[PDB]
């Protein structure tokens, strides 16, 4: 293929932000529902 | 007398009007005309 | 399909900071760091970098139509 | 007797007898394919 | 080492002169 | 265990989608109709 | 080809030059059938290798 640069520093921020985004939307929604529950 | 472009290897060629619509090199079947030599003029606007 | 030259709203010129914001993006900066870096600071400027889809990358890999 | 030809058979784009379900990504841009496109139409005329 | 590997006090140091589930990092590839 | 939030549903979600696809059923019916259906018809 | 003076040759196409023959080329070309005892093409024969020519780049 011999992709772009701008293509593969694309695909290396969409990996991160995917990374970051699974984790903290997760913990986020942790720490929300226990607090949901204990009210 | 006109030019054409093939559409797949983008070889440039001409017909006289009586040759088979095909590239003279690969055979393909679909060809393309040349970019007029007028002057193409836009009001960047 | 390519960076705008200019914000519509204001008019600012953020044609030019495509290439600077993708580099931020690579160093591991947020989103918000990066356009603040880029001294962006109305946020009609900051949604022309952000929500740009650059979609000339796909129309590149079309092979020529001549040569 | 043997294989006798009955008709021809529009096919479904990206089926599993169109001739895109192979090609991987490279060759389905020099075949002037969308990757995006998803198939599921038939090309009549 | 991040802000996690400082101490807890000295993080309570750190006060601005918590993510919140709705705003998504953006993204270029999406999936499917 | 551990909880199921609303970020794991997603995640189902996006592996449905990575097998199946959006118009899965018109290749499946017409993939059906192709191997099988004809041979039967005649 | 053969050059008059020197022997037979199997060439490939692209060594030939797009340039025209220059006077001093076509006197050598003569000196050298004359040294030979070779001739030049009859002009019914130049006339019979440019209709050739003609029909060959015209003809479709
Ligand atoms: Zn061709
Ligand atoms: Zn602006």
């Amino acid at each position: 293929v011999v992709a772009s640069k701008a293509s593969s520093s694309m695909l290396k921020i969409d990996q991160r932000n995917k990374k970051l985004n699974n984790r903290f939307i997760r913990k986020a929604e942790m720490a929300a529902v226990e607090k949901r529950k204990l009210r | 007398g006109v030019k054409y472009t093939c559409g797949a290897c983008a070889h440039n060629f001409s017909l006289n009007k009586s040759d088979p619509v095909r590239c003279k090199e690969c055979g393909h079947r679909v060809i393309y005309k040349a970019r007029t030599k007028r002057m193409i003029q836009f009001d960047a606007r | 399909m390519i960076i705008p030259v200019r914000c519509f709203s204001c008019g600012k010129v953020v044609g030019d900071k495509w290439d600077a914001y993708l580099r931020l993006l690579e160093e591991g900066k947020q989103e918000g760091d990066a356009l603040d870096e880029l001294k962006l600071k109305r946020y009609c400027c900051r949604r022309m970098v952000l929500t740009h889809v650059d979609l000339i990358e796909k129309f590149l890999r079309y092979n020529p139509l001549e040569k | 007797g043997n294989k006798v030809h009955i008709g021809k058979v529009p096919i479904m784009l990206r089926s599993k007898f169109c001739s895109l379900r192979t090609l991987d990504e490279v060759d389905l841009y020099k075949m002037k394919e969308c990757p995006y496109d998803m198939g599921g139409y038939f090309v009549i005329n | 080492l991040a802000i996690e590997n400082l101490h807890p006090d000295d993080r309570l140091l750190l006060v601005d002169p918590s993510p919140v589930f709705f705003l998504r990092r953006p993204q270029y590839v999406s999936d499917g | 265990d551990d909880t199921i939030t609303t970020e794991d549903c997603w995640t189902v979600i996006s592996a449905f989608f990575e097998e199946k696809g959006l118009v899965s059923q018109q290749l499946d019916s017409f993939d059906e109709f192709m191997e099988t259906s004809i041979q039967d018809l005649v | 080809v053969a050059f008059p003076n020197q022997k037979e040759m199997v060439r490939p196409l692209f060594v030939f030059s797009d340039s025209s023959i220059t006077h001093p080329e076509f006197d050598l070309f003569l000196r050298e059938l004359d040294a030979e005892g070779l001739s030049v093409m009859d002009l019914r024969d130049v006339d019979y290798k440019y209709h050739q020519l003609k029909e060959m780049s015209s003809r479709s």
